[PDB]
């Protein structure tokens, strides 16, 4: 059957693992536990279409580049996740789009982006500003909550799409 | 310019408040690593490494409302750390890792666990076997190394828990974790994943030992933070042994590399010429000079400070 190889990156503490594991195990994930690089898979039906999906989570911080560009190289969809409570998180991700252009050699890659953590009162990085960088990118953006689960479904399967009318 | 001629902006940037480095933390994005080559070396200089770090530190901790996220994204103070680490932690390195990482190399048995990664015929039982072994040495290694790490920056991990401690008082956890979260998220485990960072190796891993190094330094991970491996990947759950009798032995650790209540100060820096970085970290803030006069309209303790910056950085550029 098809599979798609998808990958979540974005800062450190965002909440990847988050996300993933509320996809994957369908719960919320509250301790402490960076990852440095944990591989899931799981096929399920998006669109009629029974499909596998191959689910890279990997570590955000700046000491695991490097160790970036392999994981890179074989994905073929990227969530590209910051929280909406941490501004300094939003401004890293164009330097996940940046080096997923260059390993790829290309530029217009699947991606989707994704705004965590929007079940929080305190939030710095508006709505809009997220939805016009995406805009100026050429790709979907998706705010999306691991605690509540809103939006989660759809940010992973709207990448999967992304990958296919690629 | 003379050295000389930089004196009052080089007393400004010591200053024991801080205040000018979390003024340019903020107005720093991509200067970030630049910067802070630049201060490590003007404070490395006249010794204030300390002050430094363990305040910027503190301030980072006090901004925290939520502990489980410490640290964990990319900082200047964090930048700070990284680069500080990579100076002063290199034989630490070599010493707890360089022995286990070149027999992984050369090794040829594969230490896959995972069911769908797994080649035709290949044993589970016999891999899982092998990490084990591996795991025991190489953490025996890195156990029996607590005293090799320099007292300086013992010093900060103490400040760090100094830190944790009257911030979150109730909460007994976070004076491991939040070493935990350097000496392995942020120092052991990337020279496990890559042994280029510290010069270990010269040399590209295998495809099976590629993948023993991160079964090895995600293994190191969980005992870092004191997590069963259960609750997300199945397959790995038989490395939980290994945690459970080894959990105790990690916490000693954690808690007592920061077991230096001290400053240090010998083997220290010798007199000569700085202009050369006071230069570099003035042109930083020409380049953020309307970001920081922002910066300087609010009002408040950094106010009187912000404002003398300004003006100084102005008067550096005139006299340029
Ligand atoms: N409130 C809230 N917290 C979240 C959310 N997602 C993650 N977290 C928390 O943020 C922290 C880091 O999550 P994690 O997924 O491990 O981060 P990552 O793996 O570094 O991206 C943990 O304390 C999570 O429980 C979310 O949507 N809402
Ligand atoms: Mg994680």
């Amino acid at each position: 059957m098809t599979e798609y190889k998808l990958v979540v990156v974005g800062a450190g503490g965002v909440g990847k693992s988050a996300l993933t594991i509320q996809l994957i195990q369908n719960h919320f994930v509250d301790e402490y536990d960076p990852t440095i690089e944990d591989s899931y898979r799981k096929q399920v039906v998006i669109d009629g279409e029974t499909c596998l999906l191959d689910i890279l989570d990997t570590a955000g911080q700046e000491e695991y580049s490097a160790m970036r560009d392999q994981y890179m190289r074989t994905g073929e969809g990227f969530l590209c996740v910051f929280a909406i409570n941490n501004t300094k998180s939003f401004e890293d991700i164009h330097q996940y789009r940046e080096q997923i252009k260059r390993v790829k050699d290309s530029d217009d890659v699947p991606m989707v982006l994704v705004g965590n953590k929007c079940d929080l009162a305190a939030r710095t990085v508006e709505s809009r500003q997220a939805q016009d960088l995406a805009r100026s990118y050429g790709i979907p953006y998706i705010e999306t909550s691991a605690k509540t689960r809103q939006g989660v479904e759809d940010a992973f399967y709207t990448l999967v799409r992304e990958i296919r009318q690629h | 310019m003379p050295e000389e001629e930089y004196s009052e902006f080089k007393e400004l940037i010591l200053q024991k408040e801080l205040h000018v480095v979390y003024a340019l933390s903020h107005v720093c994005g991509q200067d970030r690593t630049l910067l802070a080559s630049i201060l490590l070396r003007i404070f490395l200089h006249e010794k204030l490494e300390s002050l430094l770090l363990c305040t910027l530190n503190d301030r980072e901790i006090s901004m925290e409302d939520e502990a489980t996220t410490l640290f964990r994204a990319t900082t200047l103070a964090s930048t700070l750390m990284e680069q500080y680490m990579k100076a002063t932690a290199t034989q630490f390195v070599h010493h707890a890792l360089k022995d286990s990482i070149l027999k992984i190399m050369e090794s040829k048995q594969s230490c896959e666990l995972s069911p769908s990664k797994l080649e035709k015929n290949e044993d589970v039982n016999t891999n899982l076997t092998h990490l084990l072994n591996i795991l025991s040495e190489l953490v025996e290694k890195i156990f029996m190394a607590s005293e090799i790490l320099p007292p300086t920056l013992r010093y900060i991990y103490g400040c760090l828990q100094k830190s944790v401690q009257h911030k979150w008082p109730t909460n007994t956890t976070m004076r491991t974790r939040v070493v935990s979260g350097f000496v392995f998220l942020r120092l052991i485990c990337p020279a496990i994943l890559n042994p280029r960072m510290f010069n270990i190796i010269s040399d590209s891993p295998s495809p099976i030992a590629a993948r023993t190094l991160i079964l090895v330094a995600k293994s190191v991970q969980n005992l870092a933070n004191l997590v069963e491996f259960g609750a997300k990947e199945p397959y790995m759950e038989g490395v939980n042994p290994f945690i459970k009798s080894n959990k105790h032995r990690m916490i000693m650790f954690l808690d007592e590399l920061g077991n230096v209540p001290e400053l240090p100060d010998t083997t220290e820096h010798s007199r000569t010429d700085l202009s050369r970085d006071l230069a570099a970290l003035h042109e930083i803030c020409v380049a953020h000079s309307d970001e920081l006069r922002t910066l300087s309209n609010e009002r408040g303790a950094q106010q009187h400070v912000l404002k003398k910056l300004l003006a100084i950085t102005e008067l550096l550029q005139q006299k340029q």
